[PDB]
RNA sequence: CAAAAUCGAGAGGA
């Protein structure tokens, strides 16, 4: 345990693997709206 | 029966301009256009023989 | 002192 130095009682199971990073990252994703711009027709939110 | 058709007024068809300033108007102000011009000339047809 | 359209099609995500 790299915490604290001492074995783990179980025996982990690990080896070498091929991973893929996929095109969906969180800074494409947060969004926050406080009072911004509003649509034209009713007085609304824009989208997106 | 339809004898004073309401106009609605511009909040409710507005006008909204391009981004250059070639402004669009609605499908509802054209349907009024429409409604104007045939207007007009039905009064004048019917208004002679037709 | 608020600047930045609409309508259709397609591909995706949970």
């Amino acid at each position: 345990n790299g915490f604290t130095g001492r074995k783990i009682t179980s025996q982990i199971f690990i080896g070498p693997t091929y991973y893929q990073r996929l095109k969906h990252m969180v800074d494409d994703k947060i969004h926050s709206r406080a009072r911004g711009p509003i649509q034209i027709l009713n007085r609304q939110p824009m989208e997106g | 029966i339809v004898t004073v058709l309401p106009v609605p007024p511009l909040s409710v068809r507005p006008a909204v301009v391009m981004q250059g300033s070639a402004r669009n108007q609605d499908d509802l102000t054209h349907k009024l256009a429409d409604i104007v011009k045939i207007n007009n000339q039905l009064r004048r047809n019917e208004q002679n023989g037709a």
